């Protein structure tokens, strides 16, 4: 597993949904999906990052080709984060 | 020496001011003590540094591989503690060196793997009119490292 | 743009940066709103390119491209 | 970087003579050094072969000059003996 | 960091829109600066095989 | 050329440093000639240097036998699968001391040109670049000429 | 707008100029030249004190220059060799 | 014609300025020249590559030492547009045999008998 | 004919295995292989030198963009980063450049600090106290 991530080892669908039932689980507001940042929004090639925020602080922030998809990816950021099983996590210790 | 405000009455970049060494030397002894509490607590993610093996820098993470073109001398899977770090970093800090790091400081070791040859390189000269052409096969040795572990010792 | 704080060791041998993930606040953000020819122009006027791209090529620059390339990372 | 390291005492290239040449790139884990690389057996043998003949110079140069102080006083003193007796 | 390979190779490659005020402008030093934002000179990713390139608006 | 060959990227086999060292090698085949002065060598190999060789790595099997196919020669075949064959046709004993030590202590992938001389798999780790990590976010998040 | 024969050679060449960096090339090596002069400037000895200070030396090196040109001559021939050729029809038994 | 060149000492009758901005002594002088050629030979007479040859400077930036006396400062006046000429101070003693190993030539021209890389 | 040539089929061959990816009666034919399969590799033996000179100015183009991303140049960068004693080189700056944005961003700082550090004690040369960054390790 040591090069893999965690959402292509573990398939998931909704990722919004699990982030939401999660933070239900940690007693704090279902987040909001905001704008961040955007280039090309009338083209076919857009880039939209969508952060997901939280009582005026964020907890991820992700990019796509739409909005829907940018808001979804950055619902798994999000997941990769609060599970800690980020891309800088600590190696392991062979 | 005053001069009234013009074009040229001043060079175009702003001035900036250096405060003095007492307020420095404060703000450098706060930072270096937050980044050594932040490793004494262990609150890095993974880390990379920038090393200096065989002639060439190579910037390594944890895990991985580099290929040397030379033999080492030694056999395979054999461990080894790279010194000659001179960068290391993690997300919230780096740790860069003027120009190594300490030997007390950074630890960055790596297995050799494989001692190969490389692959068959070909060396040919021709000069127009004059009959002149020299083929030749070159095929240098070469090893392949894995960098293991880039563990951090909190001696700021 | 640069907001770092950069510090020396009290021997002078290293340098040490510091520098963290500024983060993009609430108020800094929107909310989401919820024939041939012709062919050929259409798709360079949607995609910023020129027709070059589209027009094809032959079997022969089709059978030198490589299928099934090395892949990294 | 060149002339600025020349100004400072440097060396031209940070490939000569330092820290990041004249160190041993490798050590085991467990601590033992590791065989000097023939790169820097080769440059401590060019400074062998320098400072051998810095040496030899010079003491041509001081017995040269012994030689010359010792001829003037033997002269001298042959034309002292002769003008004696 | 943290992204999905192929979102992250998106956002790391996608291409950016920028607005450039001709007026009182030399013409050189417009293009100047629009020649470096189209061949995708203000990326430290740039290669000239990556199609790096990014939009220029001069007004 | 390298424009004539196929390429390939830097790779392990099976992460092969990472907790062990798992030699990547199976089998050597040897074939020496019993009245050949061709294989006079891979002979006097056979004879002087290979107790030593098996006893030196025991990861191994080495078979040898009599009368090949067609020529004297080493068939190494390693871990992940390639069968290298190696031809010792009227070589010395030395020489071919430095071919085996070779076969046993390279990987079974191959020896056509590699593209990049570092493999690492997570390199950012403050992420890479994308054309937002430093331009400015503004007040309410507004595009240039923005009437509101 | 041309230059007649070659562009160098001969009466019409094109012309070339004297740029900061030829200039400033051409300086920094009198600059060098300079400290040159200054520095052969101060002999120590003479040549009444030089002479004869590496007579040993130099007849030293003659004589191994000599006796190297001298102790030329063909290698020894042994019979290991010859019956070392003998070995290559050698079969196991 | 093209012909070898001869030099008025007056070039190299030295000035108190000189030893100013040199950092030179007119009395006791220095034992050792260090040679570095930092031109090529080509497109220079042939004369001039043979005197380079001789003094051991085929090779570019590669210090040589030579004795201080006129006979090789002639030979060094005629390739003296070809070498960047420098003094061998010795801030301690000249080598003994003990410390033949661990020697060092600094960037300002100095050759030390204590060679150290330990960070101070 | 008391002994002529039966391995000519194998040397032809040897041309034209390196000559079958070309175009044209020159990966058919072998005098036109034979001259275009020493080209190539003569192309092959020069461009070795080539790959070195042109790596170097792609890592020339990627610090120059980002250094310009911070405010700096390249040349201001490196000179003052050798000033500051990092002995980093193009190819892990450049690579520092792309993939570790925030170590970048901290290396521009420190160059910037040591020009502006260098070149106060420039406009105040004479006795001052040596630089903050300006003060250098010097090997005995």
């Amino acid at each position: 597993m040591t090069g893999k991530e965690l959402f292509e080892m573990w398939k998931i669908i909704n990722p919004m949904g699990l982030l939401v039932e999660e933070l239900k689980k940690r007693n704090v507001s279902a987040p909001e999906s905001r704008l961040t940042r955007q280039s090309g929004g009338t083209t076919a090639l857009p880039l939209y990052f969508v952060g997901l925020y939280c009582d005026k602080k964020l907890i991820a922030e992700g990019p796509g080709e739409t909005v829907l998809v940018a808001e979804e990816e950055a619902a798994r950021v999000a997941l990769r984060k609060l599970y800690g099983f980020t891309e800088n996590r600590r190696p392991w210790n062979y | 020496g005053y001069v009234p405000k013009t074009s040229l009455s001043s060079p175009p970049w702003p001035e900036v001011v250096l405060p003095d060494p007492v307020e420095e030397t404060r703000h450098h002894a706060e930072v270096v003590k937050k980044v050594n509490e932040m490793i004494v607590t262990g609150q890095y993610g993974r880390l990379f540094a920038v090393v200096h093996f065989a002639s060439r820098q190579w910037k390594v993470t944890s895990e991985d591989l580099i290929l040397i073109g030379n033999e080492l001398d030694l056999a395979c899977g054999e461990r080894i503690r790279l010194e000659k770090v001179l960068l290391v970093g993690a997300d919230n800090f780096t740790l860069l060196g003027k120009p190594l790091l300490g030997k007390d400081l950074v630890r960055v070791e790596a297995t050799v793997i494989e001692k190969t040859e490389s692959w068959p390189r070909i060396i040919m000269r021709f000069r127009k009119r004059k009959n002149f052409k020299k083929k030749r096969i070159v095929t240098t040795p070469q090893t392949v490292l894995r960098i293991n572990s880039i563990e951090i010792a909190p001696c700021l | 743009n640069c907001n770092v704080e950069l510090a020396l060791t009290s021997d002078g041998r290293t340098i040490v940066c510091y520098h963290p993930s500024v983060d993009i606040p609430y108020e800094h953000t929107k909310p989401i709103p919820r024939e041939e020819g012709p062919m050929i122009e259409q798709l360079s006027k949607m995609f910023f390119t020129t027709k070059h791209r589209w027009y094809p090529h032959g079997r022969y620059h089709r059978c030198r491209k490589n299928l099934n390339p090395p892949k990294d990372r | 970087g060149g002339q600025w390291r020349l100004q400072q005492g440097l060396a031209a290239n940070p490939s000569g003579y330092g820290p990041l040449t004249e160190l041993p790139d490798w050590s085991y884990a467990d601590g033992r050094p590791a065989p000097p690389m023939k790169g820097q057996l080769r440059r401590k043998a060019e400074r062998e072969t320098f400072a051998r003949r810095v040496v030899l110079l010079s003491q041509e140069m001081d017995a040269g000059l012994q030689a010359w102080q010792l001829r003037q006083q033997k002269l001298q003193e042959e034309q002292r003996k002769q003008e004696n007796a | 960091s943290s992204f999905s390979r192929a979102p992250q190779q998106w956002a790391t490659f996608a291409r950016i829109w920028y607005l450039l005020d001709g007026k009182m402008q030399p013409p050189g030093k417009l293009a100047a600066m629009a020649s470096i934002r189209l061949q995708g000179l203000h990326k430290p990713v740039y290669h000239a095989l990556s199609d790096c390139g990014d939009h220029v608006v001069i007004m | 050329t390298a424009r004539g060959t196929p390429s390939r990227f830097l790779a392990s086999v099976l992460h092969n440093g990472l907790g062990r060292y798992v030699q990547q090698l199976q089998r050597l085949s040897f074939s020496v000639s019993r009245d050949g002065a061709s294989s006079r060598g891979a002979r006097e190999f056979v004879e002087r240097e290979v107790i030593d060789f098996a006893r030196r790595n025991p990861g191994v099997v080495i078979y040898v036998n009599s009368r090949p196919c067609c020529v004297p020669r080493v068939v190494a075949e390693y871990l992940n699968g390639a069968v290298r064959e190696e031809s010792i046709h009227c070589k010395s004993v030395e020489e071919i001391s430095t071919l085996v030590q070779k076969l046993a202590d390279q990987s079974g992938l191959d020896v056509i040109r590699i593209r990049k001389p570092f493999h690492t798999d997570n390199p950012s780790i403050q992420g890479q670049w994308h054309p937002f990590t430093n331009k400015p976010t503004t007040f309410r998040g507004l595009r240039p000429r923005e009437v509101q | 707008g041309r230059i007649p024969g070659r562009q160098w050679i001969g009466k019409h060449r094109r012309p070339r100029f004297v740029s900061l960096r030829a200039k400033q090339n051409m300086i920094r090596r009198l600059e060098i030249e300079a400290e040159n002069h200054y520095w052969l400037s101060m002999p120590y000895m003479t040549r009444e004190q030089e002479r004869g200070h590496a007579a040993v030396r130099r007849r030293e090196a003659f004589e191994a220059i000599k006796a190297a040109a001298t102790s030329k001559f063909p290698p020894h021939r042994f019979i290991a060799d010859q019956l070392d050729h003998l070995n290559v029809t050698k079969k196991w038994s | 014609k093209f012909t070898r060149s001869r030099i008025p000492e007056k070039v190299f009758q030295a000035s108190p300025e000189d030893h100013e901005k040199y950092g030179g002594d007119p009395q006791n002088p220095h034992k050792l020249h260090i040679v570095t050629r930092i031109k090529s030979t080509r497109r220079r007479p042939y004369w001039e590559k043979d005197i380079i040859k001789m003094l051991g400077l085929e090779k570019a930036h590669t210090p040589q030492v030579h004795k201080n006396i006129p006979s090789v400062n002639a030979k060094l006046k005629v390739v003296k547009h070809l070498i960047r000429i420098k003094p061998l101070k010795l801030p301690q003693g000249l080598p003994a045999e003990e410390n033949m190993s661990n020697t060092c030539l600094k960037s300002t021209g100095e050759l030390v008998v204590q060679w150290h890389l330990k960070p101070v | 004919l008391r002994n002529r040539v039966t391995d000519r089929y194998f040397r032809i061959q040897e041309v034209l295995k390196h000559a079958r990816h070309f175009r044209g009666r020159k990966n058919r034919c072998y005098r036109l292989a034979v001259r275009t399969v020493i080209r190539a590799f003569v192309k092959c033996t020069k461009a070795r030198y080539l790959k070195k000179k042109n790596m170097r100015t792609l890592w020339i183009n990627r610090i120059t963009a980002a250094s310009q991303e911070h405010g700096l140049k390249y040349p201001a960068l490196i000179g003052n980063l050798v000033k500051c004693q990092v002995e980093l080189n193009r190819k892990v700056l450049a690579d520092l450049a792309i993939y570790e944005p925030k170590t970048f961003k901290s290396l521009a700082a420190l160059a910037s600090r040591r020009r502006h550090e260098g070149f106060a004690a420039a406009l105040g040369d004479g006795k001052e106290p040596e630089g903050i960054f300006s003060r250098v390790v010097q090997y005995h």
